[PDB]
């Protein structure tokens, strides 16, 4: 084996959330080692975060992690806009990706 | 009213046919940068290959040359395969996002 071969931990779990409310998407990984975890909005293939810096000058998108493992996307202030699919990114070779739903009510 | 968002030079080649090992070249141009960021993407696979001066792919063929304070945002793909054919994007981090389409095309 590579001594550092990641792997997502668990599928990303579907979210629903009001207008108004927030929400948190999560991506679990394992053995993350020196590679870099993204989040992207699929449905306009919009980069929001990778690592712990928030990409989008969307100020309503924030990032935390804890240990690593979990990587947790935070929305703020839903919009109806804000439905639809997000995608977890690790930088190997080849990509890994995972895909996760918000829906808004 | 003017936002005063950065803004694309359109006047680049946007439609790239390389032979297979011959090196490809992407020229995005953003004008008016501000506080954003510029990006590739590799649209078929949703894959992250750059932002800002950084690369996140692992696959290190892939380079963005850019001179400190210039406005070019050039792709360099060594070693391309007919597998690297597609559309690249040059995307601008603003909310909504600004994006710049290019096909690259590699022929044996
Ligand atoms: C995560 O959620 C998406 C979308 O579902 C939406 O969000 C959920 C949290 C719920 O609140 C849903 O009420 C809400 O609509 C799921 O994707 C969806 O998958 C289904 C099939 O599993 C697709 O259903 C349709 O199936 C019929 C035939 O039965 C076809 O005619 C349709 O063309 C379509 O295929 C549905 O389109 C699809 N929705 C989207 C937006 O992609 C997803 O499965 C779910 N994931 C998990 C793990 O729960
Ligand atoms: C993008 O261009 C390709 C091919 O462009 C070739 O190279 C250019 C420099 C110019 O000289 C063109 O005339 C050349 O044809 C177009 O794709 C077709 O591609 C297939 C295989 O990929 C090839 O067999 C065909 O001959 C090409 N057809 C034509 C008319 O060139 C493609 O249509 C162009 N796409 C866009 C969006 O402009």
């Amino acid at each position: 084996s590579r001594i550092v071969d990641p792997k997502f931990s668990s599928p990303i779990v579907n979210m629903t959330a009001p207008v108004g409310r927030d929400a948190f998407l999560t991506c679990v990984v394992q053995d993350l080692g020196p590679y870099k975890v993204a989040w992207l909005r699929v449905d306009t293939q919009t980069i929001l975060t990778i690592q712990n810096h928030v990409i989008t000058k969307n100020q309503r998108i924030g990032i935390a992690n804890s240990e690593h493992k979990t990587w947790t996307m935070r929305i703020k202030d839903i919009k109806e806009s804000d439905k639809g699919w997000y995608m977890c990114q690790i930088n190997t070779d080849p990509m890994k990706s995972q895909m996760g739903y918000l829906d808004v009510v | 009213a003017d936002p005063l968002l950065p803004y694309f030079d359109f006047d680049v080649p946007r439609n790239l046919t390389v032979t297979v090992g011959q090196t490809g070249f992407l020229h995005c141009r953003v004008e008016r940068l501000g506080d954003k960021d510029v990006s590739w993407i590799r649209k078929r696979d949703l894959h992250i290959l750059t932002a800002g001066g950084t690369t996140y792919t692992s696959d290190q063929r892939f380079q963005v040359l850019r001179p400190d304070g210039s406005a070019n945002w050039t792709l360099q793909i060594k070693y391309p395969q007919p597998r690297d054919s597609g559309v690249y994007e040059c995307q601008i981090n603003t909310e909504p996002k600004m994006s710049l389409s290019y096909t690259f095309n590699v022929v044996e």
